[PDB]
RNA sequence: CCUGGUCCACCCGUGACGCUGAGGCGCGAAAGCGUGGGGAGCAAACCGGAUUAGAUACCCGGGUAGUCCACGCCCUAAACGAUGCGCGCUAGGUCUCUGGGUCUCCUGGGGGCCGAAGCUAACGCGUUAAGCGCGCCGCCUGGGGAGUACGGCCGCAAGGC
RNA sequence: CGUGUAGGCGGCCUGGGGCGUCCCAUGUGAAAGACCACGGCUCAACCGUGGGGGAGCGUGGGAUACGCUCAGGCUAGACG
């Protein structure tokens, strides 16, 4: 069990004789606040059900956010489909300047100071998965040269 | 006919790497080896060496990759996730000593040609100089 | 002892319908077929069994699978003759990946396995007597080797990976050491402990699978003679 | 008979002489136009016959310009792979046209299918790229108004840019 | 669709010049405003004082990897 704050909830719909049938999509974020965040998108016949599943699916999908002093290790641009996203680390006591999404995710990420911006499609879902792959691609001076050993 | 040989070398490298290959052979070029030497002197490649494909002198460039991975797509991470030429023949890119780039918040590099040799985003800065911002790796 | 056996008739397989990745394991193309390099094979066999052994001695269960006919039977053997779970029939989808749910059937097995011998048989209409009895025939028809341990494997051994790559996948998403005997018609990369060598000629299958189970037992105590291999083996 | 481009082989010659390309010049289906010739078949228009509520159509019977040729104009198009050109780099499998060899094979050029990595909104693309790169040109910037109006340039006109 | 003018872009190696480019020094860049302190009116708004930064451009000295250029050579591009 972590923070567990849901990005967005919606009501999709499908067609069939007699009428349209519904379902619900819930996108949730789950982070401890020490460098662990998970992103799960849950769909099911009812809001609650959706919600929960999002959580479950989330925990089952997380990532080690290599924080540092309260911000990200370095600048990063990540294109994911139509969506794009920039992430720039700000000096301590700066703020988490990002839109609803990258925030909600980055808040639990553990970061307290980071500069951002949504580029291209601002779609939640996609920016969401966008933010993830962003983090999931960060590096530290250590694990950096840790690779260039030789 | 190759307009910018250098941008090529990088691309040849940027491609061979994206597939995980032992070595690649970029055509002989003093100035090229420079970007190479530096590329290695900074630990991005196992190294390189001169050869000859029938009177055709190339340069074997041994690529360095990471450790195998756990899970789907057990494809080993790479040492160079990104190389891209800056100063292109279609638009020369020069920088003053105060203008030199800060590649990947320091984790990165930025090879560049200077009046006094081929230095990097730190070296050149230390020498306190400037010149054609050749490119950037990391 | 090793070489000779293999050199015997257990190498070189699929021809001209390969995978370039597997180009590191192959000597040449004789009259068409790809003659896998045993020299290297050996080396790999090592690291593989090393792992097996470094596991067979630490109380770890392994799951073997082979859904191909030219390798079914044997796999059924080597498994029971080692207490290691296995799959000889249709490798259900989401086994490892949806274990908890697949298990649900395993439980349904005994659910009947018990109602099998009972006085409740005095009643019950022929409708069910046939329904259940049948519902068990198949039930029992698929889990005969997928029950034993009610816990995921620490690894999985397999014949032709690509043939059962689906299992492999499941395994890989769940992080589970993958070991298998693959020939030239398969991609290594997504295989952890690769046993390069013929995947159809039961000749090679038996061998590589045999010395495997023994090795599983050498780390348990009870070295004996081989298992029933010949019965119609050519 | 006259003539263009292109492919392979031989390491013979030159020695960066290259790529692109505003403007310019040329070519440019069909329809259409000018002078002259030709005319079987087909056939806008046209006239009948049916069909229909009507049938300025679809179907049937006729029918001219045209379709053909010479010389000269017009210069448009779903002029389409709806994908500018040049070069480099990045798994294979399959069948097929064509060239060479100490010819079950090896190697060069082209056309198709399936597909690595990777790309894509998806469809799909995938060494014939829509992948990773560089050079140069062309072009786009919500829908209707409108490819219209005006001006200019071209054309015999229809019209075109 | 093609041909091609101007223009844009250009393989490998050795040397000379040093226009682009880069460094140093110096002139310049009014004051006001903008930023940092400190003080003056009860505070502030206004205002004073000191400090710190300014691209650009000139002159003087220097560097030569890359673009440029002249010169000598090569054969992987191109042509025969
Ligand atoms: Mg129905
Ligand atoms: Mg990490
Ligand atoms: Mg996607
Ligand atoms: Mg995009
Ligand atoms: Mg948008
Ligand atoms: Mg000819
Ligand atoms: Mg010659
Ligand atoms: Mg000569
Ligand atoms: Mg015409
Ligand atoms: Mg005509
Ligand atoms: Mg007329
Ligand atoms: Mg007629
Ligand atoms: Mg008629
Ligand atoms: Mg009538
Ligand atoms: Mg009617
Ligand atoms: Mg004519
Ligand atoms: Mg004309
Ligand atoms: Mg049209
Ligand atoms: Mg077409
Ligand atoms: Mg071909
Ligand atoms: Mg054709
Ligand atoms: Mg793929
Ligand atoms: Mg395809
Ligand atoms: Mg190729
Ligand atoms: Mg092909
Ligand atoms: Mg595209
Ligand atoms: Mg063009
Ligand atoms: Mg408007
Ligand atoms: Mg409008
Ligand atoms: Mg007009
Ligand atoms: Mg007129
Ligand atoms: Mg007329
Ligand atoms: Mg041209
Ligand atoms: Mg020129
Ligand atoms: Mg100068
Ligand atoms: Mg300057
Ligand atoms: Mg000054
Ligand atoms: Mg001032
Ligand atoms: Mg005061
Ligand atoms: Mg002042
Ligand atoms: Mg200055
Ligand atoms: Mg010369």
């Amino acid at each position: 069990d972590f923070e567990e704050k849901m990005i967005l909830i919606r009501r999709t719909a499908r067609m069939q004789a007699g009428g349209r049938r519904f379902r619900f999509g819930a996108l949730v974020v789950v982070g401890d606040r020490q460098g662990r965040v998970g992103l799960g998108f849950g769909k099911a016949p009812e809001v609650p059900l959706a919600v929960q599943k999002a959580g479950y699916y989330a925990r089952r999908n997380m990532v080690e956010v290599p924080l540092q002093n309260g911000t990200i290790p370095h600048e990063i641009e990540v294109e994911f489909g139509a969506s794009k996203i920039v992430l720039k680390p700000a000096a301590p006591g700066t703020g988490v300047i990002a839109g609803a999404v990258p925030r909600a995710i980055l808040e639990l990420a553990g970061v307290t100071d980071i500069l951002t911006k949504e580029l291209g499609s601002r779609n939640p879902i996609n920016i969401a998965y966008a933010t993830m792959e962003a983090l999931r691609q960060l590096r530290t001076k250590a694990d950096v040269e840790r690779l260039r050993k030789g | 006919m190759l307009t910018d040989p250098i941008a090529d070398m990088l691309t040849r490298i940027r491609n061979a790497t994206r597939v995980y290959k032992e070595s690649t052979d970029v055509p002989a070029s003093r100035f090229k080896e420079e970007i190479l030497r530096i590329l290695a002197r900074e630990g991005f490649i196992k190294g390189y060496e001169r050869v000859d494909v029938d009177g055709k002198p190339y340069l074997r460039v041994y690529l360095k990759y990471g450790p195998r991975r756990q899970g789907p797509d057990p494809r080993p991470e790479q040492v160079i996730h990104h190389i891209r030429r800056i100063s292109k023949p279609g638009r020369r890119v020069y920088v003053g000593v105060k203008e030199i780039p800060r590649v990947r918040r320091g984790l990165g590099i930025a090879i560049l040609s200077t009046s006094k040799g081929v230095l990097t985003d730190r070296e050149a800065r230390k020498l306190g100089v400037g010149g054609e911002l050749i490119c950037e790796v990391w | 002892v090793k070489e000779l056996l293999e050199a015997g008739v257990h190498f070189g397989h699929e021809r001209k319908r390969w995978n370039p990745k597997f180009a590191r394991y192959i000597y040449a193309e004789r009259n068409g077929i790809h003659i896998i390099d045993l020299q290297k094979t050996m080396e790999e066999l090592e690291r593989t069994f090393r792992f097996i052994e470094d596991l067979a001695m630490r109380g770890g269960t392994i799951l073997f699978v082979g859904t191909k006919k030219q390798a079914q039977d044997i796999v059924r053997m080597e498994a029971e003759r080692a207490g290691m779970p296995y799959v000889n029939q249709r490798w259900l989808g989401g086994m490892l990946t949806n274990f908890k749910t697949i298990s649900q059937r395993v439980h349904r097995l005994e659910e009947l396995e018990a109602l099998f011998a009972s006085p409740e048989i005095e009643e019950r209409p022929k409708k069910e007597q046939v329904r259940l009895k049948h519902e068990l025939e198949r039930l029992q028809k698929y889990l005969s080797g997928f029950r034993l341990l009610k816990r995921l494997p620490d690894a999985i051994f397999v014949v032709d990976p690509t043939k059962e790559a689906i299992a492999v996948r499941e395994a890989r998403k769940l992080f589970i050491p993958v070991i298998a005997l693959a020939d030239t018609d398969s991609d290594p990369d997504l295989v952890d402990y690769i046993i390069p060598g013929n995947d159809d000629a039961i000749r090679s299958i038996q061998l590589i699978l045999s010395r495997a189970v023994d090795l599983i037992i050498q780390a348990r105590g009870g070295v004996v003679e081989p298992s029933p291999s010949y019965a119609l083996v050519q």
